[PDB]
């Protein structure tokens, strides 16, 4: 018989024996009979049953049989202990399959979240919320998640970004926070947490500076968990970002008033975020040939802001900005929320219907590698505002891009921006305390068995000498190889 | 002032000193208890000596009354557990913060000055025979610090 | 025919200090931020010839207790 | 929450604990990530030698609250 | 290589040093970094005075370590 049916057979037989005792056998024979049958049915086949059935049964999520299995195994002495192992080893075996394979990166977290929810459910229903199984569930996840350095943290970080992004309208407010709570129960198991911040911080940096966050209340909810989970020190730099966005809007009120008081206000409607350089991701400043009307707008602000706060210096980030360019096409006007590079390059495509890749480059000054990325956004994208000559996906130095005056698009407003030392010491005294007498050779052997890192012979001897000085250990009067426990 | 002590407490909780630890004993923030782990390569190795800080009502501009609770063998520290640092009585400086006074005490555990000693009885032993000093201090550490 | 015109603009800018925060030692505040006593409601920073920065409200009291800079041991005068 | 148990050398061992774990649990977690069995620790949090029966919530241990670890070589 | 030192004002500054370098030059670097005189520093590593007439390699100092700066004191 297979294990799932066999357990039903054992469940049946025990109750018959339990039924017999009430029927005609003396009650004093109640216990020895049950232990006798129980020993033979399960006590002699614990490993055999678990190997054959448990690993298969767990995968199928067969709730009743496991409940029967755990209920039955508790009767045997050490039966439950045997169930922890093959259940625990199952996690480290099937768990490693989730993380070890780099080809499953796109579908990593959801498996980890799903597989996390599954095993928790088995604990709540089958194993009767046994605290021992809860611990080894936590201890086991901590192990295999960390068999891949620094990638699970990256994917969990990337996962939370997707959930919070404005594109995540499908998950309502109540649904979202429950998802995060399951992540935070998973984020605990990671060891390289300092790598999670930088990946979550860089993503959170993009979220604020392009306003794609779905719910500000969901944002603040997230940090309220990290701050509670890792202290204000871990999330200190993060909260600085939110202040900067909060503070920037205040600056806009005062700055905008200044321009109104001035009779010379450019048609360009301006907004600038002021971000503390220490917290935000490091950006490399890069020069761009801004227009004479463009260069002025920073100058009034820079002087204004500096005039309001001495000792500061505003060094601009042209990369992170984005402007709007209303266009005059042949079938209606369109708007293009475009980064500064796209703004400057797209401001090279009206005087002449087209220009060479190099003709634009010295006009603006962008790096070639990123200018190509910009131009690809203007030619190869869905909103093909350029016609590449020759046509193709990738840009080349010989390209004479042609402005698309026949540009058609459904929306009116469009976007293009898609593109060990003490450890040795502690063990030595610990081992020698139990022994009360030992030689050098065995003391050296047990260390590597008891220490999980390399130990140099030179380093090992030095600790022994240091411990001799502190009276922890003493050599034999005639056998330097042999030590004795002092206290 | 409290706000000075609050800032010290927060900046100590965030970035603690290596072999030091101090925090309020109860509700009253003016009464801290600290702990100087014995500096390595010293007779005080492996020791944990508990202090008892008391901040005055003008703490930035007036020293705190730190006093050992664990009986320490030292020429500069009496059996009552009182210290006699010059920085702590005469040359107190507001810029010096509790994380710094504790570290300075930790350093001075290994750098006594038997000249002008608070305990001349031990100072004579230290000045004359340093070999016996490193054994009496060791036994005091073992019988109080561990 | 020929039209190089922009119609809107958003950007960002990172702000950094001219030299350094110049952390006050008496009060542990930030130099633009007011003195720790002055927060509880015109708190100017006063230099020493050491170039050491201290809020006037802190260093004045310390001087009233000691005519000595707390970091350096030189005497206190501004520029 | 996370408690980072930094020792004398400055190595900052990370640990995770629920708000109600008994400090013996904290020492056991330190055993797994650092290797010193719970008998030879003397955890010192903010100048109070933690006692082996108190719950972590007693000491107001929060996220990122750094402890201190000191070796008691004897350690029974 | 470089080393971290925690100045008195709460800030932290990084010193570019070599193990062969003597402590006197270390204090001079502290001076021209922030300017407290060579006499008034008292560098502390593991609760030890950093003696002026010595070098970092004497004290077993490596990369990413930390040195503590205080005000000069004396016995009593
Ligand atoms: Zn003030
Ligand atoms: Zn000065
Ligand atoms: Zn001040």
């Amino acid at each position: 018989r297979e294990v799932p049916e066999y357990l039903n057979h054992v469940s049946k037989r025990l109750e018959e024996e339990g039924d017999r005792v009430i029927t005609y056998l003396d009650h004093s024979t109640q216990k020895p009979l049950i232990a006798c049958v129980e020993k033979q049915l399960l006590g002699e086949h614990l490993t055999a049953i678990l190997q054959k059935g448990l690993d298969h049964l767990l995968d199928e999520n067969r709730v009743p049989d496991l409940a029967q299995m755990y209920q039955l195994f508790s009767r045997v002495r050490g039966g439950q202990q045997a169930l922890l192992q093959h259940w625990s080893e199952y996690i480290k075996t099937f768990g490693t399959a989730i993380v070890i394979n780099p080809e499953k990166d796109k579908d990593m977290v959801q498996d980890l979240l799903d597989f996390k929810d599954k095993v928790d459910h088995v604990i709540e229903v089958c194993f009767q919320k046994n605290e021992r199984f809860v611990n080894l569930m936590k201890e086991s996840f901590e192990t295999f998640i960390n068999k891949r350095p620094n990638k699970p943290a990256e994917l969990i970080a990337k996962h939370v970004d997707s959930k919070l992004r404005a594109g995540n309208k499908e998950a309502t407010d109540e649904e979202l926070e429950r998802t995060l709570d399951k992540i935070m129960i998973l984020f605990r198991f990671i060891h390289g947490k300092d790598v999670f911040e930088a990946f979550y911080k860089k993503d959170l940096a993009k979220r604020l500076l392009v306003g794609k966050s779905a719910s500000v209340d969901a944002e603040k909810s997230m940090l309220s968990k990290l701050k509670h989970e890792c202290g204000a020190a871990f999330t200190s730099k993060l909260e600085g970002m939110f202040k900067d966005m909060e503070l920037s809007k205040d600056i806009m009120v005062h700055f905008k008033q200044h321009m109104q008081n001035q009779s010379d206000s450019g048609p360009i409607d301006l907004t600038v975020n002021i971000l503390t350089m220490g917290y935000w991701p490091t950006y490399t400043p890069m020069e761009v040939h801004l227009t004479p009307e463009m260069i002025k707008l920073q100058e009034v602000f820079k002087a204004f802001y500096l005039g309001k706060h001495s000792g500061r210096k505003l060094q601009w980030q042209t990369t992170l900005g984005h402007a709007v360019l209303k266009a005059e096409f042949k079938e209606g006007k369109k708007e293009f929320q475009v980064s500064l590079f796209q703004t400057l390059v797209l401001l090279m495509f009206n005087e002449g219907d087209g220009f060479s890749f190099e003709e634009i480059k010295m006009a603006t000054g962008i790096e070639d590698s990123e200018l190509r990325r910009t131009l690809q956004s203007l030619a190869c994208g869905k909103a093909r505002v350029l016609i590449k000559s020759p046509k193709g996906k990738e840009v080349e130095d010989g390209d004479k891009f042609i402005f698309n005056g026949e540009f058609k698009h459904k929306l009116f407003r469009i976007k293009i921006n898609q593109i060990r030392q003490y450890q040795i010491d502690a063990a030595i005294v610990r081992i020698m305390k139990m022994r009360k007498t030992l030689g050098h050779n065995l003391l050296v052997s047990e260390l590597y068995n008891q220490l999980k890192f390399p130990v140099k012979p030179g380093d090992l001897k030095k600790r022994i000498e240091s411990l001799i000085d502190r009276d922890y250990m003493e050599r034999d009067k005639d056998n330097p190889n042999q030590y004795h426990y002092v206290a | 002032a409290l706000k000075r002590i609050h800032k010290e407490l927060n900046d100590l909780a965030r970035d603690p000193p290596a072999q030091c630890s101090a925090g309020p004993v109860g509700d009253d923030m003016f009464h801290w208890q600290a702990t100087i782990m014995g500096p390595n390569d010293s007779p005080y190795q492996g020791g944990v000596f508990f202090l008892t800080i008391h901040f005055p009502t003008d703490y930035p501009f007036k020293p705190p009354k730190v006093a050992f609770t664990t009986r320490i063998y030292h020429p500069n520290i009496n059996s009552n557990g009182s210290i006699c640092l010059d920085i702590l009585r005469s040359q107190w400086s507001p810029a010096l913060t509790i994380s710094k006074v504790l570290l300075s005490i930790c350093s001075l555990l290994c750098d006594p000055n038997p000249d002008d000693p608070l305990v001349p009885e031990i100072a004579r032993i230290y000045k004359t025979d340093r070999e016996k000093y490193n054994r009496i201090a060791r036994e005091w550490t073992q019988k109080y610090a561990m | 025919k020929k039209r190089f015109e922009v119609k809107k603009w958003n950007a960002v800018a990172l702000w950094a200090w001219d030299i350094v925060v110049d952390n006050c030692a008496i009060c542990r505040n930030h130099i633009m931020d007011l003195c720790i006593e002055c927060q509880a409601n015109e708190c100017t920073v006063a230099w020493g010839v050491c170039n050491h920065a201290f809020h006037f409200h802190c260093i004045s009291r310390w001087l009233k207790t000691r005519q000595v800079c707390p970091l350096d041991n030189r005497e206190w005068e501004f520029q | 929450m996370l408690i980072k148990v930094k020792t004398l050398t400055g190595k900052e061992i990370e640990i995770d604990i629920e708000p109600t774990d008994k400090v013996e649990r904290i020492k056991e977690r330190v055993e797994e990530k650092e290797g010193i069995p719970p008998q030879q620790q003397r955890l010192i949090y903010s100048g109070k030698q933690m006692n082996d029966e108190k719950t972590a919530a007693d000491y107001k241990i929060l996220g990122g609250s750094v402890l201190h670890l000191v070796l008691a070589l004897r350690g029974g | 290589m470089q080393i971290f030192v925690k100045t008195l004002t709460g800030k932290t500054i990084t010193l570019e040093v070599e193990p062969s370098d003597t402590i006197e030059n270390v204090k001079a670097k502290i001076q021209d970094k922030e300017g407290i005189p060579p006499d008034q520093q008292r560098l502390i590593f593991a609760g030890k005075q950093l003696e002026d007439g010595r070098t970092l390699s004497d004290y077993n100092i490596q990369k990413e370590s930390t040195l503590h700066l205080v005000l000069r004191l004396r016995g009593g």
